[PDB]
């Protein structure tokens, strides 16, 4: 970046000292708490649980959060719409020495970075892998409520899990099984808008 | 402040499972603790149901799980099987039982009948 | 602090100086005269190539 | 052009190491 | 070597509408972990 | 770790109103909660 190529630059860069080695230090160390900070946000449970034997919750319809397994990536409408509402450029990500030089006029400025040194380094963790973790963490707060987050996961029906969710709030329980039918719809209906 | 002074409800805040007791130690620029935890095992199935109708009223438990061995019914705590007969003294009632979804029969013992 | 006033506390000043007061030169003995003479009165001087 | 990067294990272990050149293929070769 | 790193162990709940599972034992564990507070205080004289 | 893997107690730390549940996604460079509430409405007069 300070000199390309003409070694006599280099050579009189020399007499600075080291403050490109700082440089590169600081730069890596923030690239490493990058990757901190995903694994800590994301990767939480160490069991990743599969879906289980299928859409029988109480009445309540969670098709919009769960995975869809037909598309190519492992992803649900809502994370589908969050994903193609937030802008990238470059999405491929890679751009080598054999499209940088190409009919391309200036137009990219991806190419005017590169030949300046600057490169942009990968993430560890691919969208892939936090749509399966995403995924897990759903299928254990749907199947097993708050258990499997303090140890071994163990499976209970829906519709009890509100009512003592319920419950914690100070309200009883019973209120939940005469309203039920209510309640499933209003939920549906949040999710729906 | 939160951790040793005191319990806390706040979930994997201090170490992972239910929290009972911190202990501090001194370290070199740093402080080190020890969290005890208490940690459910040796887990069983059972068969459950939300209410049960004995009168035609539904009888809800007032507190922990209604469950069955396969043959009797009992009420048991939640993070450790404590069965216990089904009684009007650990059970409430609230309404008929034909609104609750998966109600059970059953039969709810009082132990006012025997004195009498 | 570039004030007349000082408030209660503790506050840092330079370092101690440690003052020499004392001045010592080494040379190497040396007591003959540098080629003055025979070098600048060169009567010949060698040509640029 | 291209970033290159050393994998290897701590030196008092062994002496192989690995190299990782960044954004570009291998089939259109400036590697080694 | 060079893998895809796993990201845990595969499982699965068996659920149903009228299926619990309840413990019947369990365990006291102690669980250690490490905070730093402070550094070394440092001071530099300008001149010298 | 608190909203998602429990029931908190908190007021408004995860959403208006009393908390039940909460729904992790993911997001470019992010991430979304979807926190499902309880809202008490259509309030009464009386004499205590
Ligand atoms: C849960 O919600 C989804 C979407 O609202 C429902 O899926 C729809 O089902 C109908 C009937 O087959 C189809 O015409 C729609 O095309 C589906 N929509 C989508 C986005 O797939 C689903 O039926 C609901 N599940 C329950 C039990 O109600
Ligand atoms: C379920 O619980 C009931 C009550 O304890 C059991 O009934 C008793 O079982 C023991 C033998 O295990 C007998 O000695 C008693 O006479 C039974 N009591 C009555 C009133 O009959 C029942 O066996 C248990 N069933 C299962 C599958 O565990
Ligand atoms: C609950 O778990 C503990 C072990 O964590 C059990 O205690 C052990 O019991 C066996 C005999 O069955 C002994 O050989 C071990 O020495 C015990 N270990 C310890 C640390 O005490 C305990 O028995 C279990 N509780 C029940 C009701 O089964
Ligand atoms: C409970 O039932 C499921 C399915 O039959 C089984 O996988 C599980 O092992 C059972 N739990 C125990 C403790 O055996
Ligand atoms: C549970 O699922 C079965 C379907 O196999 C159904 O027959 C039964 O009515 C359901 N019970 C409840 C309480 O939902
Ligand atoms: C429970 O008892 C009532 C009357 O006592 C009866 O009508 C009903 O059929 C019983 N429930 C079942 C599932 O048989
Ligand atoms: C060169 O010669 C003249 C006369 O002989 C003398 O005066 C002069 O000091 C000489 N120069 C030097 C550097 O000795
Ligand atoms: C290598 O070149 C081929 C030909 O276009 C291309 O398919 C591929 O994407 C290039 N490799 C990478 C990692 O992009
Ligand atoms: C309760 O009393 C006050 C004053 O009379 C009135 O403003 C308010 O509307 C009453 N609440 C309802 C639900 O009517």
């Amino acid at each position: 970046y300070i000199c390309g190529d003409s070694t006599e630059c280099s050579n009189l860069l020399l007499q600075y000292g080291s403050f490109c080695t700082q440089l590169n230090r600081a730069l890596t160390g923030i690239a490493v708490e990058q990757d901190k900070n995903t694994q800590e946000v994301f990767a939480q449970v160490k069991q990743i649980y599969k879906t289980p034997p299928i859409k029988d919750f109480g009445g309540f319809n969670f098709s919009q959060i769960l995975p869809d397994p037909s598309k190519p990536s492992k992803r649900s409408f809502i994370e589908d719409l969050l994903f193609n509402k937030v802008t990238l450029a470059d999405a491929g990500f890679i751009k080598q020495y054999g499209d940088c030089l190409g009919d391309i006029a200036a137009r990219d400025l991806i190419c005017a970075q590169k030949f300046n040194g600057l490169t942009v380094l990968p993430p560890l963790l691919t969208d892939e892998m936090i749509a399966q973790y995403t995924s897990a963490l759903l299928a254990g707060t749907i199947t097993s409520g708050w258990t499997f987050g303090a140890g071994a996961a163990l499976q209970i029906p829906f519709a009890m899990q509100m009512a003592y969710r319920f419950n914690g709030i100070g309200v009883t329980q019973n209120v939940l099984y005469e309203n039920q039918k209510l309640i499933a719809n209003q939920f549906n209906s949040a999710i729906g808008k | 402040s939160e951790c040793v002074l005191g319990q806390s409800k706040r979930v994997d805040f201090c170490g992972k499972g239910y929290h009972l007791m911190s202990f501090p130690q001194s370290a070199p620029h740093g402080v080190v603790f020890l969290h005890v935890t208490y940690v459910p095992a040796q887990e069983k199935n059972f068969t459950t149901a939300p209410a049960i109708c004995h009168d035609g009223k539904a009888h809800f438990p007032r507190e922990g799980v209604f469950v069955s061995n396969g043959t009797h019914w009992f009420v048991t705590q939640r993070n450790f099987y404590e069965p216990q007969i089904i009684t009007t003294d650990n059970t409430f009632v609230s309404g008929n039982c034909d609104v609750v979804i998966g109600i059970v029969n059953n039969t709810v013992y009082d132990p006012l009948q025997p004195e009498l | 602090l570039k004030s007349f006033t000082v408030e209660k506390g503790i506050y840092q000043t330079s370092n101690f100086r440690v003052q020499p007061t004392e001045s010592i030169v080494r040379f190497p003995n040396i007591t003959n005269l540098c080629p003055f003479g025979e070098v600048f009165n060169a009567t010949r001087f060698a040509s640029v190539y | 052009f291209g970033g290159v990067s050393v994998i290897t294990p701590g030196t008092n272990t062994s002496n192989q190491v690995a190299v990782l050149y960044q954004d570009v293929n291998c089939t259109e070769v400036p590697v080694a | 070597i060079a893998y895809t790193m796993s990201l845990g162990a595969e499982n699965s709940v068996a659920y149903s509408n009228n299926s619990i599972a309840i413990p019947t034992n369990f365990t006291i564990s102690v669980t250690t972990e490490i905070l730093p507070v402070s550094m070394t205080k440092t001071s530099v004289d300008c001149t010298m």
